[PDB]
């Protein structure tokens, strides 16, 4: 009786679906309050989503719309389960819980039936993860209930919705929103528009949440600066900061390199659409849709909360260092530049060089999932290719370095320029009270033509910095395919082959030049942070 | 600077830190009924449909259960005779839930099933119609579109009248429609420090309305200019000529109430007129005039205004003077 | 910022240079698509 | 910057004008969606640029009050106005960060925006050569240069 | 001791030897339908039950009476045709009376009994339906829910403004609706004795709310303390600030009345203060801010209170100083 179990499956999304569409119309037709497994039910839902994508490509497989309308069902039930979530987010009850988890129970019910009338004789894997999601989904509603006033006795004892970042005119509610739009920044299409409009200022923008400010992340460096002192430096000061700003940093780098397999992974679904054509594609088409999406996401997110993470540091170590100068003693004009050559440089590096942090975690994992892909599907060959492009990054490295060298020369010619203009623009009566104006501006046209001199090799370095960004792509594909043959078999190249290798020459050359800029910022933000503790420490 | 009451009638102070802890209660349907007519029929055939839709995949479902959905002759009668597909249990359910029976499909005395699902299907059926009923009739007893259309002049004026200092202001009505039993409650707000060291942020303070022998209500035909006059005992009599225009933050604000002919309910209206609004020395110009056989109200002048060379002074000053004089 | 301020930017370098630059481009972007264009016939 | 600005212009012209002629059907999809980029650029760029200016704003007082306090120190230490000084400071670290952090959650807007569009585009064009450029285009050469 | 009204606005004086010879009338249905929904839903489907089952009863009855019920071909008519057992009957009896009509079954011009059981079902059918929607509808009405959240400050408190003794009390809305016309009747209650040697148990007596030049009435929008000044007219002018705390039984009630805007009922809060609950000599904090651009209020400084070196003595020693100073 499969056809009977189907109906019997379509059932209790028939029956959600109908039950939302009054409550989602009277909702249709400012507290955020948060129930915990709030972020793991999104997590689930999403989870949710891609199985029944599978379940569809099943169906599409099969085919009998009965034998696969339970998977367009449930899909529009967990939408439905989304927005009866985003309208209890937004206006708290006991009972439309209570009205989700009967379905959940329900849901439960099916899928159990369907699994015992599967083993008393590809959809045995599907049908156990929809079966797990639902349970935890499940145990998530039984946490709420349990923490919650649902059936528990007389009163609740809510959480009085949280003033961190409800009260009194805030604007940037980053923390304070539905953990999809924590992803796809949502809240800020209200702002644009707004600001389209009106021109934006202080009294137009927010007030930073208590979550993070200079009392906040100042707090965390010197409770951590604190218990590290206490079991007695610049080693001693990093810890502090590494022990102190903790599991932001690290939640971005994992984002950030599952993220780079997910962009690893796409161009071999292209290969695999590529063979069978020529030779089960449509769904390899909607799963590289998916994994563009989400892979891209969670690109973004890492970027942001490594960038949220940088800006409470330069708060913390900001104050800090300025309740350091109240302390200070006299004895220590040079040191008053050398102070606010600290706060506008030394701290600027040691912020851009947090930013860069989890991209020098995930970029070693990038490199090496990208040769040794590349490799199975070209050959020894492939090594080969593989050898030159990574062959540009040390390279560049160097190139760099050139351009800072000359940048250090010009500057020098560019501040003197500038002296010769001061006086120029002060005696301007006296100048052209006797028109020797003429006689000065030969001479600081004579400065102009050295300064312009060194222009010159800077600009150099610059057109073979770019000069190399495009080329290494022509030269690996070049050497790579006339080699294939000469390596070793040169056997028939598919269409698959080559435009895989090609798909992947782009996807590592992106990479590759951020190393570079990775070190020297490394280096750079070392060297400022031994400085910042040399002064700190006075 | 900040208002109290919007010129629209609608109220400008936002409440904070309300306990909110009693407002967890289902008042749903009243609060649907009360939207748009083109939302509200929205809203009311989405539910019909929604229950017809659950109703009829139930009993698709129990026709295919019992197998008399499977199509054979013999040995069986099926619970609803003459059941073929989903169309014809569609056809089913719309023919059994709004009560028109077609009688082509006969549910039989064979499965008591169908009979439990027919008992609830209607039960359900006439409390929704009920509810749907009800509902928009009390929608058909809005009168709100012709309620809220009373108009005050912009900026109200001030003037010498029997030789004491008065408020003058425009009222008016814009329909055939009276208002019965109209009242005035006129009002001042300022924040004020009394001689305790009391500071109040907000001061509400009854100003009166100056009518005959008594009475706080007035009578509503014409544009009637509302006639008060400050006295020393009056709360307004301290205040300069001078210095309402820019710096000081007064709003005085009136309520209009009254209870209309037709439907018979209290509506009011509340107004506001800040120091930045409010002027000095001027006269408004005459509305009413005899026309062939009636009188003629022409309201383009009705916020019109002509230059008086009346006194400029404090009216604790001009009290003062008038002891004097 | 009106086209007018990259007008004279580019007019201060002269029509040697602002032809010799754009052609260039256009032809080195041509070259990189036809190349994969050729490549496309190379696969099969 | 004029050198990057044009190549990405030109490489961008290059990748709509491939995907066209690999498919045709593919480049009548397009073009709604690019115009959908119009409406995202407008509203980017009159607050990214608004933004960028508050930016600046907030590093110039900042970085000048530092210098005020390290010079006239002694008057400060001794006034015993630490507290006060303290708090002005908090406010302009404060004025900094939302300022720097409202840059990047627009930067961030933007980006996930153009690459929801840019998924969008490749989903289609996948569907599209999947089915012309087998069933009855039967072209295998096409969706290699189009997908990539 | 015992208290007049409850803090909650109910009343505490209980009722005895009531006549009740009145009260012996059916006034059965409005009383059922006032109850809570989940009950009303419950009594209603009981109803509607208990009417289908009595019908069906009856017309198994007549058709086992008849003898149609008797399986038999030929030398008859069943007045019901096609009806068998007791299933088929019940199905017969929710076809006719709920008004779907199958027509599977069919009732014939043989038997006039039938027709008459037919035409009392109708009947009886269409008065149980209109009651039972009339009632839902009236129901529907019920505002009851928006109603009664009115708040006031559990303790109030006397301060002196102007140099005179006064009454500070805070009152206030919790939702968006205002209310209309909101008048105040306050008055005291005690056991007083005239000088003609009559003890009454209990004497109410009105205390002025004094608001501008007259006016029983006031305006709510935001929390306004309710400003009275005792002076030698009034009734609470005589007692000292030392006996209220613990001995001296004194309840002072506030009758809050009003008219709500969207359903234009009169509504109405009463609340008690005893002599425990009130307090001498202190400060409300100021509620009110200048927010960004509006007005804020805090709710949580509702009812908290500064200390104010205010002088401490009696309103009749109060006055008699002040004619001294
Ligand atoms: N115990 C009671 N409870 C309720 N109502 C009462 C009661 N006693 C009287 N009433 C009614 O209220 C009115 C009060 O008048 P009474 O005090 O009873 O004087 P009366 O001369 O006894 O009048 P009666 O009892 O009608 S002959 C009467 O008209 C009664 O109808
Ligand atoms: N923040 C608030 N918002 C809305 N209503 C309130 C709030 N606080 C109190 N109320 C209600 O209004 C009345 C005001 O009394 P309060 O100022 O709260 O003095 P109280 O001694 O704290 O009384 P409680 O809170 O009930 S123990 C109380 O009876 C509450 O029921």
């Amino acid at each position: 009786n499969g056809c009977f179990v189907d109906a019997l499956n379509v059932v209790p999304h028939v029956f959600l679906l109908f039950i939302t569409f009054p409550i989602l119309f009277i909702g249709w037709g400012s507290t955020w309050l948060h129930f915990p497994g709030h972020n793991l039910r999104w997590i689930l839902t999403f989870i949710l989503l891609f199985v029944l994508v599978c379940e569809i490509a099943e169906g599409i497989l099969s085919d009998h719309l009965h034998l696969y309308m339970p998977a367009g069902m449930a899909f529009m039930a967990a939408i439905t389960s989304v927005v009866y979530y985003h309208n209890i987010e937004t206006s708290n009850f006991p009972k439309l819980l209570i009205a989700l988890l009967i379905y959940w129970t329900l849901a439960f019910i099916t899928k159990t039936i369907k699994f015992v009338k599967f083993y008393d004789h590809l959809r045995f894997c599907l049908t156990g993860l929809l079966v797990i999601l639902y349970g935890m989904l499940l145990l998530v509603e039984v946490n709420v209930i349990r923490v919650r006033r649902y059936i528990f006795f007389k009163t609740p004892r809510e959480v009085k919705p949280p003033e961190d970042l409800q009260d009194l005119g805030v604007r940037f509610l980053q923390p304070f929103v539905n953990l999809l739009s924590k992803g796809t920044y949502w809240w800020m299409n209200a702002f644009i528009k707004t600001a389209h409009k009106k021109p934006i200022d202080l009294r137009a923008i927010g007030k930073l949440p208590i979550a993070m400010r200079a009392l906040t992340n100042y707090q965390r460096l010197c409770v951590a600066f604190d218990a590290q002192a206490r079991k007695d430096g610049a080693r001693a000061i990093w810890r502090a900061l590494c022990h102190a700003f903790g599991r932001r940093l690290i939640l971005s780098s994992t984002f950030r390199i599952l993220a780079d397999l997910l962009g690893f992974a796409g161009p071999l679904c292209i290969f695999g659409i590529v063979d069978h054509l020529g030779k089960n594609a449509y769904v390899l088409a909607v799963l590289l849709f998916l994994a563009l999406l989400l892979q891209r996401t969670f690109l973004q997110a890492s970027y942001y909360v490594a960038i949220e993470t940088g800006i409470n540091l330069r708060g913390a170590i900001q104050t800090k260092i300025y309740n350091k100068i109240m302390h200070l003693s006299t004895s220590n004009e040079m040191t008053a530049g050398q102070i606010c050559n600290l706060v506008a440089i030394d701290t600027n590096q040691l912020m851009w060089f947090f930013f860069l942090c989890p991209n020098l975690w995930a970029m070693p994992v990038q490199i090496i999932v990208g040769v040794i892909l590349l490799y199975y599907i070209l050959g020894v060959s492939a090594l080969i290719g593989a050898a030159v492009i990574i062959l540009l990054a040390p390279v560049q490295y160097f190139v760099a370095t050139k351009l800072s060298q000359a940048q250090r020369s010009t500057l020098e010619h560019s501040n003197e320029r500038l002296k010769q203009t001061n006086e120029m623009l002060r005696g301007m009566k006296l100048l052209k009270l006797y028109a020797w104006e003429s006689i000065f501006c030969s001479r600081v046209e004579v400065t102009r033509r050295k300064e312009m001199t060194s222009l010159r090799a800077f600009a150099v370095y610059t057109s073979i910095s770019i000069f190399m960004n495009t080329a290494i792509p022509i030269a690996a594909v070049l050497i790579t395919f006339v080699g294939h043959v000469s390596f070793f078999k040169e056997s028939d190249l598919s269409p698959s082959v080559a435009f895989a290798s090609l798909s992947l020459f782009h996807i590592l050359v992106t990479p590759l030049f951020l190393l570079s800029s990775v070190v020297r910022s490394t280096v750079k933000a070392l060297v400022s942070v031994q400085k910042l503790s040399e002064f700190l420490s006075s | 600077r900040a208002r109290f009451v919007s010129k629209k009638g609608n109220c400008n102070v936002a409440h904070k830190n309300i306990r909110e802890q009693g407002r967890f209660l289902q008042d749903v349907f009243t609060t649907l009924v009360d939207l748009k007519w083109p939302h509200t029929l929205l809203i009311f055939t989405m539910s019909f449909l929604c229950s017809w839709l659950l109703f009829a995949m139930v009993w698709w479902l129990i026709a295919f259960a019992h197998g008399d959905l499977a199509p054979g002759e013999g040995t069986n009668v099926p619970c609803v005779t003459s059941i073929h597909s989903f169309s014809s249990a569609f056809l089913f359910s719309i023919e059994v839930q709004v009560t028109i029976g077609f009688g082509g499909r006969m549910v039989t005395e064979e499965c008591p099933l169908a009979i439990l699902i027919l008992i609830v299907q209607n039960i359900v059926g006439l409390m929704i119609n009920a509810i749907m009923l009800g509902c928009i009739f009390m929608k058909t007893a809005q009168a709100h579109r012709r309620a809220e259309t009373l108009i005050f002049s912009k900026h109200a004026v001030i003037t010498l009248r029997h030789g004491r200092l008065c408020f003058m202001l425009r009222v008016g009505d814009l329909r055939k429609s009276m208002i019965i039993s109209a009242t005035i409650h006129m009002q001042v707000v300022r924040k004020t420090t009394s001689p305790e060291g009391e500071v109040v942020p907000l001061h509400q303070v009854d100003i009166p309305m100056e009518n005959g022998v008594g009475g706080n209500g007035i009578f509503l035909v014409a544009p009637l200019i509302i006639y008060h006059v400050i006295d020393s005992n009056s709360p307004l009599y301290d205040l300069a000529p001078s210095d309402l225009h820019h710096h000081q933050d007064l709003e005085i604000i009136v309520i209009l109430e009254g209870v209309v002919e037709t439907t018979g309910i209290t509506t009011q209206a509340r107004t506001s007129y800040l120091a930045d609004e409010i002027l000095w020395g001027q006269r408004f110009v005459p509305i009413v005039a005899e026309e062939d056989g009636r009188y003629s109200v022409d309201y383009s002048k009705f916020g019109n205004t002509i230059k008086v060379p009346t006194p400029l002074c404090t009216a604790r000053q001009l009290d003062e003077d008038r002891s004097l004089l | 910022i009106p086209w007018r301020a990259c007008t004279k930017y580019l007019s201060s370098a002269g029509i040697l240079l602002l032809s010799l630059l754009v052609f260039s481009q256009l032809l080195k972007h041509m070259v990189l698509v036809a190349i994969d264009y050729w490549l496309a016939k190379w696969t099969d | 910057t004029l050198e990057c600005l044009s190549r990405s212009t030109l490489l961008c012209v290059s990748a709509l004008t491939v995907i066209s002629y690999v498919t045709p059907v593919f480049l009548v999809a397009l073009l709604p969606l690019a115009v959908v980029c119009y409406f995202i650029q407008k509203y980017f760029r009159v607050a990214s640029r608004d933004l960028q200016q508050l930016d600046d704003t907030t590093q110039l007082p900042l970085l000048s009050h530092f210098a005020e306090t390290v010079e006239g120190l002694t008057t400060i230490r001794a006034f015993r106005y630490e507290a006060r000084f303290q708090q002005k400071l908090l406010e302009y670290t404060d004025s900094n960060n939302i300022a720097s952090l409202f840059l990047t959650a627009a930067n961030r807007w933007l980006e996930v925006r153009m690459e929801y569009i840019g998924a969008c585009v490749v989903l289609i064009a996948a569907a599209t050569s999947i089915s012309n450029s087998l069933h009855r285009e039967l072209s295998a050469g096409l969706v290699g240069l189009g997908l990539t």
